[PDB]
Order: structure tokens, then C-alpha cells, then sequence
């Protein structure tokens, strides 16, 4: 019984 | 005869890892011919129709922007580290078509159980003699090589469901998909049609503005709005429309309140856009997160 869900932690990457 | 050297064409496709992008990988003609011709036996002896396992990553186009599909592996983990299924369009437009098709190729041919490729719009005889591929090979290689692609991309898969909850394709849904058996039903090797449920698959749009379906300004195949996908959802009991053939900003976007997502996976699209890539990262409880990779 597992759902779809969206976690509100995104991850960017940038280049310095 | 003969074996193909796998693990040799994959290390001098590594090989340039933080050189200065841009830098070419020229493999011989006969290392991506058997490339294409050990992938094309994979993918035939696999579903059309691919059914999937959580975990996995979900990466959307990349056309040919062969660092940045580097970077999505460096991020989201090497094969086998992760699982992956890509959502298509890996030729035309970038700048290195053949490194980024060849790489996923090969790590198809090495982990076939735990990599996975759908068919773009892009991986169409049709459409890369135009926007870039066809000019790729016949430069770097010969237009007998770009025909063997063809006849490789004619054989990939076009739709993936992760778990019986996310249904995974390039495009979009079509009018005429009914039932996941019509999927399943299309043999191959084929061309991509002009119209129909392959073509809707690699073509069709999400649309705001559009209640049902409706025409596509690309001159192909349909739009299709939030009633259709809810529609869709509820028909086949699935939660979530995860697919990619269209720029968004974040390299992600929802439609019809996040029963649909857009993936885009290529940073800078064309020198033109100023958008980031994503990739999205599913775990086996079916949590979805994103990784975005802001252009360099
Ligand atoms: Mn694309
Ligand atoms: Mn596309």
C-alpha cells in the first residue's frame, strides 16, 4: 500500500 | 566473433572526468557498433513496456550534453550504485550526442537489470538527421554508423511504470492509450509514426490552458490537460505521470497538482535557455526528491 510522495528537501549543485 | 570490450570503452569514456568540457572520446567504429548491436539484443529481450523497481533515479533529456549526463552520475552515483532509467532525447542539439548515447549504451549492456533507456523523440531517424546527430556521425564517423543508431533506437523501450504507481514515458499520454496492453502489443523494431499511441508517447505536452486534448504547436501528436491526467491516474491506479520533452527552469515542474512531473536534465539548454537539470531520486517507500544541477 505505498504512495507517491514529494520530498520538500531539494539538493542543488553548483560549480564555484 | 567478437567479444566487445566493455569495461575498456567505458573507462576511456570515463577517462575524461573533469578535463576541460568538451573534450571527445573517440571510440572506434566497431566499439559503438557493438555497442548498439549488444544493446539492441538487451532491449528486445526486455519489455516495451518496462516494469520497474524503487530505487531508482529518473533522468529526463540530455541531448548530447555529454558533462553534464558526467555530473548526473557524479551526483545522483555510478552504475550499479544507483539505479537508473532515463526518460530519452539523448542525441541532437548538444554538442557530444555520441559520448552521452554511447556511455548509456554501455552501462545498458553492463548492468541491463539496474539501467534503463526510454525511447525520446529524439532517438528517431527522422528527427537527429536534422538537429544534430546525423551531422555528429557523418563527421566523426560515417552515415552507415548513424543507420546502425537507427536501427538500435528502433528497438528501445517506450514506457516504464515504477512500482505499479509511476508511469514513466517521454512525452506524454495519447488518446488512443486505453489499456497498458496496447503498449505492450507494438513490436519492434519500428519507426516512430506520425500520429498514434508510440508517437503521443514521445510527443504529447501537458497544457494548462487546455481542459481534454487539444492540438500541440509542435505540429505533431496532442496536448493534454489536468482532467485527462487525473483521468488517467485514477483509470490505471497509478499516483504520479513522471515524464520530460520540454524545457522547465528548475530542471522540474508539476502540472495538475503533482500528479504530473516534468524532468529535464540538461543545464543551459542549446546556450539558449538559462535553465537548471534535475534528476529525481525515488526511494522504496515511493518518496520522490529532486537533485538539481544549476548550469556550469
Ligand atoms: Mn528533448
Ligand atoms: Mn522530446
Amino acid at each position: 500500500a505505498r504512495k507517491v510522495r514529494f520530498s520538500e528537501k531539494v539538493t542543488v549543485h553548483f560549480l564555484a | 566473433m567478437g567479444s566487445l570490450n566493455l569495461d575498456s570503452i567505458i573507462g576511456r569514456l570515463l577517462e575524461v572526468q573533469g578535463s576541460r568540457p568538451g573534450k571527445n572520446v573517440q571510440l572506434t567504429e566497431n566499439e559503438i557498433r557493438g555497442l548498439c548491436l549488444k544493446s539492441r539484443e538487451i532491449f528486445l529481450s526486455q519489455p516495451i513496456l518496462l516494469e520497474l523497481e524503487a530505487p531508482l533515479k529518473i533522468c529526463g533529456d540530455i541531448h548530447g550534453q555529454y558533462y553534464d549526463l558526467l555530473r548526473l552520475f557524479e551526483y545522483g552515483g555510478f552504475p550499479p550504485e544507483s539505479n537508473y532509467l532515463f526518460l530519452g532525447d539523448y542525441v541532437d542539439r548538444g554538442k557530444q550526442s555520441l559520448e552521452t548515447i554511447c556511455l548509456l549504451l554501455a552501462y545498458k549492456i553492463k548492468y541491463p537489470e539496474n539501467f534503463f533507456l526510454l525511447r525520446g523523440n529524439h532517438e528517431c531517424a527522422s528527427i537527429n538527421r536534422i538537429y544534430g546527430f546525423y551531422d555528429e556521425c557523418k563527421r566523426r564517423y560515417n552515415i552507415k554508423l548513424w543507420k546502425t543508431f537507427t536501427d538500435c533506437f528502433n528497438c528501445l523501450p517506450i514506457a516504464a511504470i515504477v512500482d505499479e504507481k509511476i508511469f514513466c514515458c517521454h512525452g506524454g499520454l495519447s488518446p488512443d492509450l486505453q489499456s497498458m496492453e496496447q503498449i505492450r502489443r507494438i513490436m519492434r523494431p519500428t519507426d516512430v509514426p506520425d500520429q498514434g499511441l508510440l508517437c503521443d508517447l514521445l510527443w504529447s505536452d501537458p497544457d494548462k490552458d487546455v481542459q481534454g486534448w487539444g492540438e500541440n504547436d509542435r505540429g505533431v501528436s496532442f496536448t493534454f490537460g489536468a482532467e485527462v491526467v487525473a483521468k488517467f491516474l485514477h483509470k490505471h491506479d497509478l499516483d504520479l505521470i513522471c515524464r520530460a520533452h520540454q524545457v522547465v527552469e528548475d530542471g522540474y515542474e508539476f502540472f495538475a497538482k503533482r500528479q504530473l512531473v516534468t524532468l529535464f536534465s540538461a543545464p543551459n539548454y542549446c546556450g539558449e535557455f538559462d535553465n537548471a537539470g534535475a534528476m529525481m531520486s525515488v526511494d522504496e517507500t515511493l518518496m520522490c526528491s529532486f537533485q538539481i544541477l544549476k548550469p556550469a
